[PDB]
Parts: structure tokens; sequence; C-alpha cells
RNA sequence: ACCCACUCGGCACCUUACGAGAAAUCAAAGUCUUUGGGUUCUGGGGGGAGUAUGGUCGCAAGGCUGAAACUUAAAGGAAUUGACGGAAGGGCACCACCAGGAGUGGAGCCUGCGGCUUAAUUUGACUCAACACGGGGAAACUCACCAGGUCCAGACACAAUAAGGAUUGACAGAUUGAGAGCUCUUUCUUGAUUUUGUGGGUGGUGGUGCAUGGCCGUUCUUAGUUGGUGGAGUGAUUUGUCUGCUUAAUUGCGAUAACGAACGAGACCUUAACCUACUAAAUAGUGGUGCUAGCAUUUGCUGGUUAUCCACUUCUUAGAGGGACUAUCGGUUUCAAGCCGAUGGAAGUUUGAGGCAAUAACAGGUCUGUGAUGCCCUUAGACGUUCUGGGCCGCACGCGCGCUACACUGACGGAGCCAGCGAGUCUAACCUUGGCCGAGAGGUCUUGGUAAUCUUGUGAAACUCCGUCGUGCUGGGGAUAGAGCAUUGUAAUUAUUGCUCUUCAACGAGGAAUUCCUAGUAAGCGCAAGUCAUCAGCUUGCGUUGAUUACGUCCCUGCCCUUUGUACACACC
């Protein structure tokens, strides 16, 4: 056949990162607990699933993109 | 057309180790049985047998 | 000199074989395991090799005598069956000629193949038996090629990471051809489905058709293949299965150490021809009758009316039968199979045309039809797959099949006006009548049909008639090209197709060569079907119009058959 090619640079893939994660949630002096980043008014989902802050932009990520509530 | 009459065919492929081999059969049943069609070859043409009789005697008649 | 009979001794031939032999053959090659008349000479697997050496003869060239080491499983004989020949004798055939027809070869274009060009211009196939073939008419698809972009649809097993989260997705932006979260920014989401590794799989129009199956094509427009009982032979084998004659045919007659059979040919089956005989039909049609139009009128002639009624089956349809067997007669013949002529017949070329089709062969073609397949290759920056765009169409040129023409047996314009084989829409947009609108292509509104019911009497084309043009590249011819409309489609640019005006080429019958064909055939003519969204200059069938010339031969070419040679048998590659 020819076998080869290519002007380098292959494309990597996605790390989908790591992160300790939930911490966004502070509870005070025993213990009231008050949530961070505000969640979501879609009754798909029930807000347990919170939006996240860009600019502008809070995003709803379990609305596996959908809908721009922004405040 | 007694080929579509009496012979049945039939190829099948077997799927060996080193390569594959195919066979062949060819049944041919005995049209004397046939059950629903003609009962002999396009080919068969029988005579019937004649009877040896003893002619003369002279005139005569029988009454009934 | 000749003729006849016998007899010695010669050169040979014939026929047999008691007999001999591995046979071919042999009055000796006989009288040999039932082995002895006398005597001479030579051989003891094949090469090495008639070589080395010594002796000897010769002017020489060379003669006579004449080893070994080493190597090797065969070399050799006669006969059989094959296969093959550049021999010989017969045949068979419009993929052969004869006698002719219509042509291709010249031209314009269509279309395949080469070549060249190219990012790529995917690939198979190259004498009949590659080149309008792969059903191959590719705008996406198809698609295999090229420029780029995603995805895993990487089963299962072990191992690792890992609920403090193995992994999945994404809006906007950037990015990108792109409203691909491809990737990146940012930071939510998902929850044991993945992800990493090894192993093992898997797909692949990747290779290999010279590893295979299956299918196909070719030999083959051919006529060959085998067994029982007998004959010959130690045997493989042979004869039967053959000089001739005959046939499309190993089809038969006949000849005959053969007799009588089976496969293949024939038979058989399918289609086209004949049935006023049989069974019927509002999904086929006729006559009569009503209801009714037109012209005549003297009753007539010509129409209308999916059931206003009666009757029939000629025409149409398809079931069951019947028919033909080359019949009768006459020529010719080995008075055999047959062949020829006349009469009759729907039919008398295997009735015409097909389907089927033994044994065997080919390194024919096909892994690019297959979830048929071995092995090889590749498998995540893929040769998997999909998405965007290009390409198979590219153009100094060589080859093949084709279409259209070079005009007056015509072109054009009006007018007559006649087929057959087909096909059509359910979970759908197929075949389309009629009415309008439109110069046209087309549009629009309705409509019949899952169909002998409707499209469709498919009112098809050549062809027929009355005109116009008048031999001038002419009004023959219609390539090339401009401009406009419209249809299929997501898409039409490299112009899918259709219409209109214009533009108006080559080609004045075609060198050497070469193709096809014998009666409803050739040729001319259009149609339906396949393909198909759209596209036929292709194909498969179909009907319409309808000839000239053979009814022969072996000259060319191709094949088959005997005979014959062989040291070939992996068979002349
Ligand atoms: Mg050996
Ligand atoms: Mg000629
Ligand atoms: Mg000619
Ligand atoms: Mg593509
Ligand atoms: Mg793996
Ligand atoms: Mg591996
Ligand atoms: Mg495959
Ligand atoms: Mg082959
Ligand atoms: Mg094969
Ligand atoms: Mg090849
Ligand atoms: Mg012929
Ligand atoms: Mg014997
Ligand atoms: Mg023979
Ligand atoms: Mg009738
Ligand atoms: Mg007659
Ligand atoms: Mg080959
Ligand atoms: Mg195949
Ligand atoms: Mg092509
Ligand atoms: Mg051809
Ligand atoms: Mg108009
Ligand atoms: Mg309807
Ligand atoms: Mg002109
Ligand atoms: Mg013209
Ligand atoms: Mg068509
Ligand atoms: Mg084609
Ligand atoms: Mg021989
Ligand atoms: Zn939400």
């Amino acid at each position: 056949k020819k076998v080869y090619t290519t002007p380098k640079k292959i494309k990597h893939k996605h790390k989908k990162v790591k992160l300790a994660v939930l911490s966004y949630y502070k509870v005070d002096a025993e213990g009231k607990v008050t949530k961070l980043r505000r969640e979501c008014s879609n009754p798909t989902c029930g807000a347990g699933v919170f939006l996240a802050n860009h600019k502008d932009r809070l995003y709803c990520g379990k609305c596996h993109s959908v809908y721009k509530v922004n405040a | 057309q007694p080929v579509n009459d009496f012979i049945d065919t039939a190829t099948r492929h077997v799927l060996m180790r080193q390569g594959v081999l195919g066979i062949k059969v060819k049944i041919m049943r005995d049209p004397a049985k046939s059950r629903t069609g003609p009962k002999a070859l396009p080919d068969a043409v029988t005579i019937i047998e004649p009877k040896e009789e003893e002619p003369i005697l002279a005139p005569s008649v029988k009454d009934y």
C-alpha cells in the first residue's frame, strides 16, 4: 500500500479532571448547613443538582446541556 | 423433465480447518412407486404378453 | 524354347501352430523344472569408461589387450491406454467459404479499454472464450480512490485504578467545512454500565481465484461414456464401440466373435401454430330486444346506452381431450436405414423456437454477491465505520461495441391511422384518464386501478395519402456554442433530463481489412421491461413492414475422427 504520512501533532482525548469535589456546602458551628452554587428549577432535575459559575452564565450540568438560568 | 420428476439433489458446504469443501448428493427414487405423477420414465414401453390360444374346432354354437 | 508329374540342392514368400517367448514375433527363437547330440565364443545392475595404466602393432591417425577408486535406485526391454506432432486419410459448420443481403472499417457524437494527466483520476478482465462485460446508465449514497473531520459498535477472561468516585455528558466561547464539547477555556453533571494493561476476540470492496466452496464460461453449433454374457490376451487391455451407407446425432441400416442393454442424443418439458368438437364467462365478446341520435326514408345505413331484458361461445380467455406418424402415392437407393418430388394437411427444415443436458478437462473468471471460506495482512493517528468536499467524466493520441447521416425509394408540413410482450400505491404516494392554464416543456383540480375491471384499443414507429422544396453541403446533416424557461433531487457548477430561439461543423457511400445472417429469416421500424429520485445512444423481450441469394462444397479458417511416431504421462507451457 503506502503506510505513514502526517505533519505531526496527534490529537489527545479527554481527561475528565479529578477534584475531591463536594466541598460546596457550608455548615456552621453545629451544624446548620447552607448550600453554595444555586440548584436547578427544572422539575426533571430535582434541586440536588447545582449550576456552575461561569461569567454571566449559570449552567445546569445535569440538564446535560439544557437551560440557561442566569442571575 | 424426468429430472424435475425423479432426482433429488443437494449441495452443502462443510467448513473445516485447512479449508472448506463441498458435498453434492443426488438420490433418484424408483418411478414405479411415484404415488402421484408418472409411474415410469418417458422411455418405458411395456408390451403385453399375448395369450397362447387353441384355435381350430369346426364352427358350433351354444344356447342360453 | 514351352507344358505337366516327381526328385535333390539354392535365394525367399505364404498359411498355420503341435510348440516357444516378457512380449513384438519365431520352421527355429521348436523338440528345456518331463531341465544332457558335439563343440567354439561372450554377458552378469547403472554410471565411472572402452576411461587410467602396462604390453603390443602402426609413418600417423589409431587397432588389440584393458582396470580401479568413487558414485548411484534404478538404467533397460516388449506391449497397453492416454496426451501431443510442424505426418497421412476421411469429415462437420454462415461464431467456414460458395451465392448474396445488410453493414462495421472513413465522418460527428455516445460508450467501454489503453495511454497520458492527476490529490485521486478505485478495481477486475486482454485471441475466439477482456474492451454497452462485472447486470458497471457513479452528481450525495453507491465507493473500493483522494484532501480532511468524528466514533468503537475493541465480545469475553485476568490484572490495575476506584465510591474520598472507575467513568459518562455538556451550554457559551474559542475552535472548525460545520449548530462535532474534535480539542481548549470555565465547572457543573453522571455512578461502576466504563478507563489503562495483557491475553483473546472482532470488523475489513485489505492480499491471495496459484490455498478453497459455490456459481459461471470454454472445449461443445459437440457425440461421446459404461456394464452383463461371449471371443482374443500371462497381463495392462481389447472386441462389442466397425470398411461402407445413412442421420442434426455411437441417428440408424448394414458388415460382423459378437449377442443383447444402460448414461448422454432421442424421448421428456415449455412456448408459437390447428379445433363452429367438450366445460363456461357483467373482469372477454357476438346476435336480438327495448331506451335513443344522425342521414335517408320503402323496410334501410351509422352510432349512443358496466346490467332495461333474452339467447349464444364464431372471434377473447384456459381447463380436459383430439391432431402428425415425415401420411398416401410416386421416384432413387446395396429397392436397406434413408433421401427427393407431387397430393392432401393447421402444421411435413428435429413442425418452427427454446428449457433440460453424460464422462472428462482449464491453475478460464469470481475472495468486489454472500454472516461461504483457509492462511496472510490490519485493527484506534484503523486498511473498522461514518460525516464534509473532490474523484471514477479528467484529454496531444491508439483500439472495440454503438447511435446518427451523407438525401428525391428523400426532408419538411398537413391528413390517414394499425401491434405485441409488459408494469403499476399499505401502512402509501406507484401506473394515471378526464377538466382547465400554458407556444412548449410543464402546472393545477379532480379521478379509475392492488388491475383481462382503470391507465390502455397503450390511436407506437416505420408505413399510407395531398401538398412544399428541386439537386444546389440544399429546406440533406445536426456536431459545436450563446441566451431563456421548466422538472427530479437536500444538492444539478465540471453544464442529470426536458422545451425555445439562435449558432449550422464533419460527413458527397468510405484504403488495407473485417462482422452477421437462409423465411415471417435479413434488414428497416418503434414499444415494454431491467436499471431508475432524476438519466438509454445499453440490454432482455415484443410486435409492426418485409426482401435478394444457397438448399452447395472442403478453397480459406475452426473443430472432430481414424491411421501413424514418441525417449512425453506434472503429458509440448
Ligand atoms: Mg529416490
Ligand atoms: Mg461472400
Ligand atoms: Mg463491404
Ligand atoms: Mg463520501
Ligand atoms: Mg484490548
Ligand atoms: Mg493484541
Ligand atoms: Mg468481507
Ligand atoms: Mg481458477
Ligand atoms: Mg472456482
Ligand atoms: Mg489477480
Ligand atoms: Mg448454424
Ligand atoms: Mg480368459
Ligand atoms: Mg473406438
Ligand atoms: Mg371457441
Ligand atoms: Mg400444398
Ligand atoms: Mg490464472
Ligand atoms: Mg464468490
Ligand atoms: Mg467507469
Ligand atoms: Mg461484447
Ligand atoms: Mg407563457
Ligand atoms: Mg381510491
Ligand atoms: Mg444547410
Ligand atoms: Mg434537418
Ligand atoms: Mg426505461
Ligand atoms: Mg449496462
Ligand atoms: Mg502407442
Ligand atoms: Zn437542570
